[PDB]
């Protein structure tokens, strides 16, 4: 049998309780992956949160009525996405940022880099929650200098209302799957409240509709 | 440019000293040997504490304890004759990508996707585990760390540089560059006096330790290199691709030797390890399967299967006893 | 490291006390605790274990039912109630504590002792010789036995020695017959088999005059036994 | 620029590397799978007496 | 009438082979083959319940064979009464459970992030175990076999085995079986059916108000569970509460009509135990592919 190893044993249950504790204590939290192009105003979304070392990734932790929000910030890595992106295989939600300020082909190659990260092999079945924030501006640019210097196909009025909606379905139909992720998408400014309830609303949903795939009903 | 022209021809004329000093390959030496056929291991324990993803793993020096690193910030210390838990260490990040036990006993490393090592110091007068060191000064995350003499830790990151630690003051001793792209793996060699890096660039490059200069580069892949060993002679080692294709190169040969792959295997190697006679060697693969290759004749002599999702980490003990395997199922497991 | 207890005094015969082991300096909520009593111009006896996080807890046939051991973590404290005392329970008690693992190495600290004085099928092991006459630099050998086999399946015997210079506690020499203690100088080594053991020292010091206890860890009661003496 | 001088100086200090052939390198592999073949555990199974899994 | 024979042997003997292999699957792979999770272990505990209740019928199955005989002996008659009682009660209230545990998870979201561990899951799943055994207990204390003063033996309730005199026998009879249909009525029939009905009306509702349709698939499965349950259920429970209102006349023995049909559909409600895990376990696709690639 055993004559010391009694203890040895207490010791390991102890600790695979522990272990055990903590799991279930960490997974409670909504985890939120955060991405952006350059200067993409992702340093005002991450203030307008409610709220040296370790330069890689930044971790933001916040609750909004009773729901734990745990955002990753990784634009400070500078390295090949394709070998590290894997491990964000269990997000909750993807977060994106776009500055509709458009000087040079910025458009094109945010449209290039959300077509790479939205037909991704991982992220399927994580919706994707679209910031549209350089808005404020929006109007003087479009009013200053037209958009078919962007997109020459373009054929419509020069209106704010049109021109940001051609922009927002222009974006939206890169999608692939219509029927497995769900882009949710939003025109932010200086308001905040706007911004941390969407956020919210779309975490709620998706939280439901990952219920109803676990319980089986479908 | 010159320069440009210049490098041109003297990488031709070193191909070209590579393909006159070869000879009947590998196969024609090794083809009249005495095959092993059907090497069937079965599952003896199963270690089953993690409840995330594992990402690496490395065996002790007396061939009985094991550490393993998970996603859900945890580093645990096994026994592996009675699957007890020694210790288990929480980080301060989750995101962790390598592991590594010190020689001694004394000493575990971790580091990941915060470009810093961690160093923890496990035989102290408290009873608990503390933190010894925080090694910071790379640019992108940490793919794989080795300890040295307790002292000396080398560690590879993904910014195309390699560095040497002493680990007491806690700066760069030396660094070693040269790869274009990240660098993902690395082995030392068991005198602890050269040592080989795979890149991310299909490119494996063999250093020097001290005075810190590349000398040997081998290219025969075509995709990303994810993982590299030392074979036991300490004379060749052994790389395997992103490709479903591992190699052997030979360091006194400074060329290849014998390539392992099949048509019906498509996906990609992630872990890669010798036996101590150096006849078998294993590959985890992205399949869900693992398998046991035959190193001196290239066709395949065994399958590990009993996982549920793809296997990332793989090791062999010093003796030769036992294989530990680890998947993202969150399960180790322990053949033999 | 420090485990300091107090607590004692004089009592009557068939009163009540209560024992207090404060510790400091260490993870005190992972360490198993013992005390240890020692009578006076006699030897080591073990009274009583409390395991870590308290779900398990051990007596002695001589003490069973009267005493009673408990912990606090939050504040770090290890009590021992005492009730019907005799005369038979004058001595002076010992605070140990012990982490078991693998590789780990048990009774590696003894606290200072209390003192008390009350007006007026388990192994059995055995050092035949009381005394020893002996001079600095040269060498020196104890003998220690037991009745059965300490060694176990697993492969390694339950056999620790222990030194007691005079006017201090004990001290953990060797664990397990063959691992030398931090802090302990190379002079000192252990071996045997079987139910004969042998702890031998190649030179002598000032500072190595004491008593030397054999103990085993192999089943519970813990029993000591009358211990060899060293002196110049 | 200045890496080419860099690469030329890697190259050329590559270059002067003094090689062996191809069955030197083949028949000492052989030779050492051939003298360490009876302590692999895992090439001939040991029998259950000293197997310390089960 | 004589057509009533066969399709009750017929009927207990298909629920008896399909009930047993479905729910040895359903634990087999719930309980070895896949991780713990909550859903998966209430799933497992139906699978058990069930499973238990199922295997127990071969001796009802020849009980009737014979006529009324009950050729095995006391201990058996006590153990088996038990056994049969006991897991038709749980499984009917797992079946309640697993039903309000979908409404929950699904009308408050944020709720079940935070309080929905496997440490509750346990801790809550022993209230319809317990409720079963004290419900079940009359059945372990005055249920046993008896004469029939013909040579025959029957395993009933004997309530007063004090004496023998009929008047006081069939007075504490019909008033102790009045209180034990009573309950049937009240605790196995209105309240799982209420709990289920009202909890996929919820679900449906929500569903149907935000609009996260992208098929049919949520509302075809739930009134596939919802109408085999009640199919299942229904007609037993009513013949059951019939029978306990002219229970006094039935101890003189002239409803024959109601001694046939309270069989005939006790044998239809006991093929719900045949139907449950084809509905609850092996409708999710992953538990499909799961079992493919088991075997
Ligand atoms: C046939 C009747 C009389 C008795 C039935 C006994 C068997 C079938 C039942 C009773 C207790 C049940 C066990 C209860 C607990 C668990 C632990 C769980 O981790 C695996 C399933 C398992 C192991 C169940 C398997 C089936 C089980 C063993
Ligand atoms: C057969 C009747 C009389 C009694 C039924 C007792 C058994 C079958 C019931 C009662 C308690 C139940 C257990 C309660 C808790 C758990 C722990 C969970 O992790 C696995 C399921 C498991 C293990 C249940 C299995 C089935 C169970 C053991």
């Amino acid at each position: 049998l055993s004559a010391e190893d009694k203890a040895a044993v207490e010791r390991s249950k102890m600790i695979d309780r522990n272990l055990r504790e903590d799991g279930e204590k960490a997974a409670r939290e909504v985890k939120l992956l955060l991405l952006g192009a350059g200067e993409s105003g992702k340093s005002t979304i991450v203030k307008q949160m409610k709220i040296v070392k370790t330069t890689g990734i930044v971790e933001t932790h916040f609750t909004f009525k009773d729901l734990h929000f745990k955002m990753f910030d990784v634009g400070g890595q500078r390295s090949e996405r394709k070998k590290w992106i894997h491990c964000f295989e269990g997000v909750t939600a993807i977060i994106f940022c776009v500055a509709l300020s458009d000087e040079m082909n910025r458009m094109h190659e945010s449209m290039k880099l959300f077509d790479s990260i939205c037909n991704n092999k991982w992220f399927t079945d994580t919706s994707i929650i679209l910031f549209l924030n350089k808005k404020d501006l929006f109007e003087e640019k479009i009013k200053k200098s037209p958009l078919t210097i962007c997109y020459p196909e373009y054929a419509g009025s020069n209106t704010y209302e049109e021109a940001a909606a051609y922009i927002q379905c222009q974006f939206e139909d890169l999608n692939k799957r219509k029927d497995t992720k769900e882009i949710y998408t939003h025109f932010t400014c200086a308001t905040d409240t706007k911004n941390v309830q969407f956020v919210f609303d779309a975490v709620t949903d998706v939280i439901i509709k990952n219920n109803l795939k676990d319980c089986g009903l479908f | 440019d010159q320069l440009r022209q210049e490098a041109e021809q003297l990488k031709n004329q070193i191909r070209d000293a590579r393909k006159a000093c070869a000879d009947a390959t590998l196969s024609q030496i090794t083809n009249n040997i005495d095959p092993v056929g059907r090497i069937q291991m079965r599952t003896r324990r199963t270690l089953r504490g993690h409840l995330a993803k594992i990402y690496a793993m490395h065996w002790g020096t007396d061939s009985r304890l094991l550490v393993s690193a998970s996603q859900d910030g945890k580093l645990i210390i096994w026994d592996s004759y009675t699957t007890n838990k020694v210790h288990a260490i929480p980080l301060r990040s989750s995101w962790v990508m390598t592991c590594a036990y010190a020689p001694s006993g004394n000493y575990v490393a971790c580091g990941g996707l915060d470009n810093i090592c961690s160093i923890y110091n496990l035989k102290t007068r408290e009873g608990n585990v503390r933190v010894s060191r925080e090694l910071a000064g790379h640019t992108g995350y940490l793919s794989c760390c080795r300890f040295l003499d307790d002292n000396q830790i080398v560690t590879s990151s993904g910014d195309t540089t390699c560095a040497l630690w002493d680990i007491e003051t806690g700066q760069q001793t030396t660094t070693f560059t040269g790869h274009t792209g990240d660098v993902m793996s690395l082995s030392l060699a068991p005198d602890t006096r050269l040592f080989v890096s795979g890149a991310c660039d299909a490119s494996a490059k063999l250093w020097d330790v001290r005075e810190g200069m590349c000398r040997q580069t081998f290219t025969g892949h075509e995709s990303d290199i994810n993982a590299i060993c030392f074979f036991p002679n300490g004379n060749a080692f052994a790389t395997g691709s992103d490709d479903a294709t591992c190699r052997l190169f030979d360091l006194r040969a400074d060329q290849e030797l014998m390539t392992y792959s099949h048509d019906n295997i498509i996906c990609g190697i992630t872990s890669v390890s010798f036996s101590k006679s150096g006849r078998l060697l294993l590959a985890g693969y992205d399949d869900f399967n693992c398998n046991v290759w035959d190193a001196l004749k290239a066709d395949r002599a065994g399958v590990l299967a009993g996982h549920d999702n793809r296997v990332s980490c793989l090791g062999v003990t010093d003796d030769g006893m036992a294989v530990a395997t680890g998947s993202w199922d969150s399960f180790l497991k322990i053949w033999n | 490291v420090q485990l300091v207890e107090s607590g004692g005094g004089l009592v009557q015969p068939g009163g009540s006390r209560k024992l207090s082991c404060s510790a400091s300096g260490f993870a005190f909520s992972s360490f198993g605790m013992h005390w240890v009593r020692q009578a006076p111009e006699k030897g080591l006896e073990w009274v009583a274990y409390i395991s870590s996080g308290s779900g398990t807890i051990y007596y002695a046939d001589t003490v069973k039912g009267r005493f009673t051991i408990s912990r606090d973590d939050p504040k770090n404290t290890l009590f021992l109630q005492m009730t019907s005392l005799r005369s038979e329970d004058t001595a002076m008690y010992y605070c140990v504590r012990s982490i078991y693992y693998y590789g780990s190495s048990p009774f590696d600290f003894w606290g200072q002792g209390t003192t008390l004085t009350v007006s007026s099928s388990d192994i059995v092991m055995t050092q035949a010789t009381s005394s020893v006459p002996v001079t600095p630099g040269e060498s020196v050998s104890i003998s220690c036995r037991s009745s059965k086999s300490l060694l176990h399946s697993n492969g390694n015997t339950y056999l620790y020695w222990f030194l007691q210079r005079p006017g201090q506690s004990p001290q953990l020499l060797i664990y397990r017959m063959s691992n030398l203690a931090s802090g302990v100088p190379d002079r000192f080594s252990g071996s045997g088999s079987g139910t004969a053991f042998t702890l031998t020292i190649s030179r002598l010091e000032a500072e190595d005059v004491g008593v030397y206890y054999c103990m085993q860890h192999l089943e519970y009661p813990l029993t000591f036994g009358a211990g060899t003496k060293l002196e110049l | 620029i200045a890496q080419a001088r860099k690469l030329v100086e890697q190259l050329k200090m590559e270059a002067n590397i003094d090689r062996i052939k191809v069955s030197k390198a083949a028949a000492d592999l052989m030779a050492y799978c051939e003298a360490h073949a009876k302590e692999d555990p895992l090439l001939t199974p040991v029998p259950a007496s000293e197997n310390p899994f089960r | 009438y004589l057509f009533l024979d066969i399709i009750t042997y017929l009927v207990f003997a298909v629920t008896f082979v399909l009930g047993v292999l479905g729910n040895g699957l359903v634990i087999w792979v719930a309980g070895f083959r896949m991780t713990h999770t909550v859903t998966t272990i209430s799933y497992l505990n139906l699978a058990v319940a069930d499973f238990c209740f199922t295997s127990t019928l071969p001796f009802f199955m020849v009980r009737k064979a014979m006529g009324g005989h009950w050729p095995f002996g006391w201990f058996l008659c006590k153990f088996v009464f038990t056994i049969v009682d006991i897991n038709l009660f749980g499984s009917v209230f797992l079946i309640a459970l697993i039903a309000l545990d979908r409404c929950v998870c699904v009308l408050h979201p944020v709720w079940t992030q935070n309080h929905r561990t496997v440490s509750l899951a346990k801790k809550v799943i022993i209230g319809p175990w317990v409720m079963a055994l004290l419900l079940t207990l009359p059945v372990i204390i005055r249920v046993t076999t008896v004469p029939g003063k013909t040579g025959t033996v029957a395993c009933t309730f004997n309530f007063s085995p004090w004496t023998n005199d009929p008047k006081e026998r069939i007075n504490v009879a019909v008033a102790m079986l009045t209180v034990r249909g009573i309950i049937r009525f009240i605790i196995g029939f209105s309240a799982p059916m209420s709990i289920v009905a009202v909890s996929y009306g919820l679900i449906a509702t929500k569903i149907h108000k935000q609009g996260l349709i992208k098929s049919s698939r949520p509302l075809r499965v739930l009134s596939f569970v919802a109408a085999a349950f009640f199919l299942c259920w229904s007609p037993y429970q009513v013949v059951a509460l019939i029978a306990t209102v002219r229970i006094r006349e039935l101890l003189q023995g002239m409803y024959k009509e109601i001694g046939i049909a309270v069989d005939v559909t006790s044998a239809l409600a006991f093929f719900n135990s045949c139907l449950n895990p084809m509905l609850y376990v092996f409708m999710g696709q992953d538990f499909r592919e799961r079992l493919i690639h088991a075997l």
